[PDB]
C-alpha cells in the first residue's frame, strides 16, 4: 500500500488530520482512488498475500497494541531521597534533542503505519465474505479496530506536529510575571531555578522534555529493577525506555495533562491554542482542562468574553479531571460545592486582570450554583455590588444591594 | 568602583581617568555608570541632568533594590530587612522632594511584593516611607489605589489581605500619633480614613469567611471606633 | 436643558493632510510607543505615540512621524500585519490599505531604504473594510460594494471568495481562530465563515438597517458589537441569534463601532459625518448612557489603543484622542 500512495494522496490524509476531517472517510477515498488507478493488479497481490494470513484481526490487534501508549493512571509520586546524582542524566541540550528527534521519527513512521493500516482495514471491509474464512467475526471486530486505528493516527499526528512545532521566544520578564500570575493559581510548586534560556531554537516537545519529563527520569530508572547502582549504562536500552516514557507523557489521553500545563507555564499560548484545537474534537479525557487552558489563552489575547464561555464549559468537568481537582484542594474550609470553589478561583483571576463586566456575569452564574450557602451568596452579591459601583451603574448597584442576604454587609 | 570592583583589571585605569579631569555627565553615564551597572549613580546622573524617563527611573530603583537584596543573601532575614531599610531611607531622603525621581506607587508596590516574598513584617514599607517623610495621607492614597487595582499577584501569592494589613498598620500609627498629620488637615484626613475603612469593610464582607479575614474585619472595626474618637 | 457637555479631546495632534482613516497597531511592535497609521488624500503616515498614562517621562502626548508613504489615492481603510515589529535587529513594517480606486496595497518597509508596495486587483466595487489574519499574518480579508468577501495571500493571489447578498461593510478575523471570519452585510446580516470547510457556520440579524460597522470583541470572543441605523447592537454567542442589547447611539445615524482592546465592556461609536461635526460616544455596558461624549470636525476612522482605554478619531487635519476611566 505505501509504495502506491502518491504524494497527493499522502498530503490529502495529512490535510484531513489538520482540518479535523474523519480519517476513516479519507482512507476510504484514498482506497477508491487506489482501486480506480490499479494498473498493476496490486489489489490481487494484496489479496493473495492476505490469503496467506491465518488471523489478520489478531495481527492488526498486535500492531495497534504495540503502538498504544495509553497509560493507566498509576504513575506513583516520587520518593525524595535518591534525587541528587541522577537528576543530571540526559540533561544536556544534545541529549534532549536526540530524544525528541527519536519521538519525531517514531511518530512519523507510526503515522504512516496507521494510515496504511486504515486503508488496508477499508480494503478488508470491501473484500467482504468472498475471500477470508470468518464472515461474522471480521465485520464485528473491524467495527472496534478501525476507530482505534483512527485514534492512533490522530495521536501520532499530534505528537508529530508537536515534535516539529517551534516554541515562541518569550522574554524572561513576561515569563516571571506569568509565573507570578500562575503562582496565584497555585499551578507552580517549582522554584525558578535561574535557567538562562540557552537562546537556542527548541520544539514544544524539547521544551516539555527539559521542563517536566526530565524530572521524572530518575524514578523510571529506579522502578525498573536497577536497585544496584553498579549496572553499566547501556545506550540502546536507555534511549528506548526514555522515548517510551516520553511518548506516554505526550499521549493525548494522558490524565496528568502535564504537556498543556508546561505550554501554559512557558507562555506558549499560540501553540497551546493550536494543540487544544487539534485535540478537542476527538479526545474526551481532559475536555474541562482544555477549556480552562483555552480560557487563559483568550484572557491573555484580550478576548475576555470567549474566555468566560470557556471557563463556564470547564466548570462542568471540575469533579472528573485530576488537573481541575488540583485547583480546588487547598481551601480546607466547610462544605462548598467544588464548582463554586472553581468559580471563586476564576473570579479572583478576572479581578486581577481588571475585567469588571465579566466578573459580574460570572458572579451571577456562581450565585445560581451557591443555592444553599447564604454566606457565599452574600460574598458574591457584595462583589457584584462593588464592581457595578466602580463602573458607575448606580441602578444595578442598588438592585444588587437589595439582594444581599447579610444585613451587616448590606 | 574602588569599593565594589577593586578586583576588576579595568578599575585602576577607570579611577585614574576619573582623577585626571572633570567629566561631562554624558561620558560619566556611558563610559562608567552603564558598563559597571551603577544604578544609584545612574539615578544621580539623570536627576542632575533634569532627564525624566519614568520607566528608566523605575528600572533603576528596581536594580538598586534587587542588588541590595542580592548583596545581603548571606545575612539573617532581620539584617536583610534592616540593610534594605537603610538603603531606601538614605536614597528616599534625597529624591522624595522630586516626584519625577521617586516613583512612590511603584516603590510601595515593589517593596510590598518583597515583604511577601521574604515573609517580612507587613509594617516594613509603611515604616520606611514614613521615615523618608512621605506624608501619611499620600501613603494612604497609594495603598488605597494598590488595593482597588485588584492585582491578581496577591491572590497568586496566597496573601490577598496583605495590603489591608499594611493599611491597618499605617492607620493604627496615625491613631496612636495624630501629630504625624498637620493640625489644619487632620479633621479632613480622619473623615477620609472613616470613608475608606467603610469601603474596605464592605469588600471584606464579599470574600469567603476565613479566620484571617474575620481578624482583619475586627481590626478595621476597632480602628473605625478609634478614628470616630479623633474626629 | 441638559447641556450635553461635549468633552474636549484629552489630546489633539496636528496633521499635514486631511485624515480620512486612522488605525492603531493592535499588535506588539516591541517599541515602548504605540504605532499609529493615518490615511490622507494621497499619503499614509506611520507614527509612534507615547502617552503620559503609560510613560511617566512624557508630559501629555509625544507624537513622532516615523514614515510617510506616497499612496496617490484617497485611503479608505488600513489594516496592520501581526508581523509588524520595530524593536527587531531587522525592523519590519507591514500594513495593507484599501483606496478610492478599489485596489488593495500591501506596504512593506524596514524604515530605511527598502520601501516596497504590492497592488492587489480584483474587487469590482469600493472596498469598505480589510483585515489581516491574526495569528499567522499571511492572509488579508476584504469586503466591498461588489457583494464579495475576498481572501488574498501576501502575493495578491485570491485564495478564496464568498458571494454576499448585499455590500460587505465590515470584516473581522476571530481573535484566537486562524480560519474563522466574521463578515457584516449592509442589509443587517452578520455571517461567520470557516475557511477550512468554506461554509457559513452561523448568522446574526440586526434589528435595524443599514448595518454600517461591526467588530469582534478581542477580550471576549463571544461578543459581537455593531452599529445599524441609529442604534448600537450587541450579541453574546452562542446563547442567541437575537441581540442581547439594542440602544440609541446617534440621532443622525451611527457610522463606526469599535471594541476597546483592553476592556470587554467598553466600546466607541461615531455618528455619520454631518456638515460640521461628528459625535463620538464611548459606552460602558454597565451604564445606560455614554460615559463620554466627544466631537470631531468631520470624524474619520475610529481606533483603540492596544493597552490604554484611549480611542482616536481623525478629523480635518487633526487626530483627536479621548481617554476614559476603566
Amino acid at each position: 500500500i505505501a509504495d502506491y500512495i502518491s504524494e497527493d494522496m499522502a498530503y490529502l490524509m495529512e490535510s484531513a488530520c489538520c482540518h479535523l476531517q474523519s480519517p476513516e472517510r479519507v482512507a476510504e477515498q484514498i482506497l477508491e482512488d487506489l482501486i480506480a488507478n490499479d494498473i498493476d493488479n496490486i489489489m490481487e497481490n494484496i489479496q493473495n498475500k492476505l490469503q496467506d494470513t491465518r488471523n489478520p484481526i489478531r495481527a492488526i490487534g498486535f500492531l495497534l497494541q504495540n503502538m498504544d501508549y495509553e497509560t493507566n493512571a498509576d504513575m506513583e509520586q516520587p520518593q525524595p531521597n535518591t534525587r541528587l546524582n541522577l537528576s543530571t542524566l540526559y540533561g544536556s541540550i544534545t541529549a534532549s534533542s536526540v530524544v525528541c528527534q527519536a519521538i519525531c521519527k517514531i511518530s512519523a513512521t507510526r503515522f504512516l503505519i496507521c494510515r496504511d493500516l486504515l486503508i488496508l482495514q477499508h480494503l478488508l471491509l470491501r473484500l467482504g465474505d468472498m475471500a477470508l474464512i470468518g464472515a461474522g467475526q471480521l465485520l464485528h471486530s473491524q467495527q472496534e479496530l478501525i476507530p482505534r486505528a483512527a485514534q492512533l493516527l490522530l495521536s501520532y499526528y499530534m505528537i508529530r506536529w508537536g515534535s516539529q512545532c517551534l516554541a515562541c521566544a518569550v522574554p524572561v520578564d513576561i515569563l516571571e510575571s506569568n509565573l507570578q500570575h500562575l503562582s496565584v493559581l497555585e499551578l507552580s510548586d517549582s522554584q525558578v531555578e535561574k535557567r538562562r534560556y540557552t537562546s537556542g531554537i527548541q520544539t514544544i516537545v524539547e521544551l516539555f522534555f527539559e521542563d517536566v519529563a526530565r524530572k521524572h527520569f530518575p524514578h523510571v530508572f529506579i522502578q525498573s529493577g536497577a536497585s544496584q547502582l553498579q549496572e553499566p549504562l547501556n545506550w540502546s536500552d536507555l534511549i528506548k525506555r526514555i522515548t517510551n516514557y516520553l511518548l506516554q507523557l505526550l499521549w493525548p489521553s494522558n490524565p496528568n495533562f502535564q504537556f498543556a500545563e508546561c505550554l501554559m507555564r512557558n507562555c506558549q499560548y499560540t501553540q497551546l491554542q493550536e494543540y487544544v484545537r487539534l485535540l478537542l474534537p476527538w479526545c474526551q479525557v481532559n475536555v474541562g482542562s482544555c477549556h480552562f487552558m483555552l480560557a487563559q489563552c483568550y484572557l491573555v489575547a484580550g478576548e475576555g468574553h470567549k474566555a468566560l464561555d470557556c471557563f463556564s464549559q470547564a466548570a462542568s468537568e471540575v469533579e472528573r479531571e485530576d488537573f481541575l481537582e488540583k485547583l480546588i484542594r487547598v481551601e480546607e474550609g466547610e462544605s462548598v460545592s467544588p464548582r463554586l470553589q472553581y468559580y471563586n478561583r476564576v473570579l479572583r483571576l478576572l479581578e486581577d486582570v481588571g475585567l469588571p463586566e465579566l466578573v459580574i456575569q460570572l458572579a451571577t452564574i456562581a450565585i445560581g450554583e451557591a443555592s444553599d450557602d447564604w454566606r457565599s451568596q452574600a460574598a458574591l452579591r457584595t462583589r457584584i455590588f462593588k464592581h457595578h459601583l466602580d463602573m458607575g451603574h448606580n441602578n444595578q448597584a442598588y438592585d444588587a444591594l437589595t439582594q444581599i442576604p447579610d444585613p451587616s454587609r448590606q | 568602583l574602588t569599593r565594589q570592583y577593586s578586583h576588576h583589571s579595568t578599575v585602576g585605569d577607570a579611577v585614574s581617568q576619573l582623577d585626571s579631569q572633570l567629566m561631562d555627565i554624558t561620558k560619566m553615564f556611558g563610559q562608567y555608570a552603564d558598563p559597571f551597572r551603577l544604578s544609584e549613580c545612574k539615578l544621580a546622573i539623570i536627576h542632575c541632568a533634569g532627564h525624566s524617563d519614568p520607566i528608566l527611573v523605575q528600572t533603576l530603583w528596581q536594580d538598586i533594590i534587587d542588588k541590595e537584596l542580592s548583596d545581603s543573601m548571606g545575612n539573617s532575614s532581620v539584617d536583610r530587612m534592616q540593610s534594605l531599610h537603610l538603603k531606601i531611607t538614605s536614597l528616599g531622603k534625597i529624591y522624595a522632594s522630586t516626584p519625577r525621581y521617586f516613583p512612590l506607587e511603584f516603590l510601595v508596590k515593589y517593596l510590598e511584593q518583597q515583604v511577601c516574598n521574604f515573609s517580612w513584617d507587613a509594617g516594613f514599607v509603611t515604616y520606611t516611607m514614613q521615615e523618608i517623610n512621605v506624608p501619611v495621607p499620600k501613603l494612604l492614597e497609594v495603598y488605597d489605589h494598590l488595593f482597588k487595582a485588584r492585582d491578581p499577584w496577591w491572590s497568586r501569592m496566597k496573601k490577598p489581605l496583605h495590603l489591608l494589613e499594611s493599611i491597618y498598620i499605617l492607620l493604627s500609627g496615625y491613631v496612636q500619633e495624630p501629630s504625624k498629620v498637620p493640625s489644619y488637615e487632620r479633621r479632613r484626613f480622619t473623615t477620609l480614613c472613616l470613608d475608606a475603612i467603610s469601603c474596605y469593610l464592605v469588600e471584606l464582607q464579599s470574600m469567603d469567611p476565613a479566620p484571617a479575614l474575620l481578624n482583619t474585619v475586627s481590626n478595621f472595626k476597632s480602628l473605625q471606633a478609634k478614628l470616630e474618637r479623633l474626629s | 436643558m441638559k447641556q450635553d457637555s461635549a468633552s474636549n479631546a484629552t489630546y489633539t495632534v496636528d496633521c499635514e493632510d486631511y485624515v480620512h482613516v486612522v488605525e492603531f497597531n493592535p499588535f506588539d511592535s516591541g517599541e515602548a510607543g504605540s504605532l499609529l497609521a493615518y490615511g490622507g488624500i494621497s499619503y499614509v503616515v506611520i507614527a509612534s505615540c507615547r502617552f503620559q498614562e503609560e510613560d511617566s517621562t512624557v508630559e501629555g502626548i509625544e507624537f513622532k512621524t516615523l514614515k510617510t508613504f506616497h499612496h496617490g489615492e484617497r485611503v479608505v481603510a488600513i489594516a496592520w500585519s501581526p508581523e509588524t515589529r520595530c524593536d527587531a535587529l531587522l525592523p519590519l513594517l507591514r500594513f495593507a490599505t484599501a483606496a478610492g480606486d478599489k485596489k488593495i496595497r500591501i506596504f512593506t518597509s524596514d524604515f530605511q531604504d527598502k520601501n516596497e508596495y504590492k497592488v492587489i486587483e480584483g474587487h469590482s466595487g469600493y472596498i469598505n473594510d480589510l483585515v489581516f489574519c491574526s495569528p499567522e499574518g499571511t492572509d488579508i480579508a476584504s469586503v466591498g460594494d461588489d457583494h464579495t468577501c475576498r481572501i488574498w495571500d501576501l502575493d495578491g493571489k485570491q485564495i478564496a471568495m464568498f458571494i454576499l447578498r448585499s455590500p460587505g461593510m465590515s470584516v473581522a478575523w476571530h481573535p484566537e481562530g486562524a480560519f474563522k471570519l466574521m463578515v457584516a452585510e449592509k442589509t443587517g446580516t452578520i455571517r461567520f465563515y470557516d475557511l477550512t470547510t468554506h461554509q457559513a457556520i452561523l448568522s446574526l440579524e440586526s434589528v435595524q438597517v443599514p448595518l454600517m460597522s461591526a467588530d469582534w470583541c478581542v477580550r471576549n470572543t463571544l461578543r459581537i458589537g455593531a452599529v445599524a441605523g441609529n442604534d448600537w447592537i450587541i450579541w453574546e454567542m452562542p446563547r442567541s441569534s437575537y441581540p442581547q442589547d439594542n440602544k440609541p447611539a446617534h440621532a443622525d445615524r451611527a457610522r463606526m463601532f469599535r471594541w476597546s482592546k483592553c476592556n470587554e465592556n467598553v466600546f466607541a461609536t461615531t455618528g455619520y459625518p454631518g456638515k460640521m461635526k461628528s459625535q463620538i460616544a464611548i459606552h460602558h455596558l454597565a451604564h445606560p448612557q455614554p460615559i463620554l461624549i466627544g466631537t470631531a470636525p468631520v470624524g474619520s476612522g475610529l481606533s483603540w489603543h492596544r493597552r490604554l482605554p484611549l480611542c482616536v478619531v481623525g478629523g480635518y487635519r487633526k487626530l483627536f484622542f479621548w481617554l476614559t476611566e476603566m
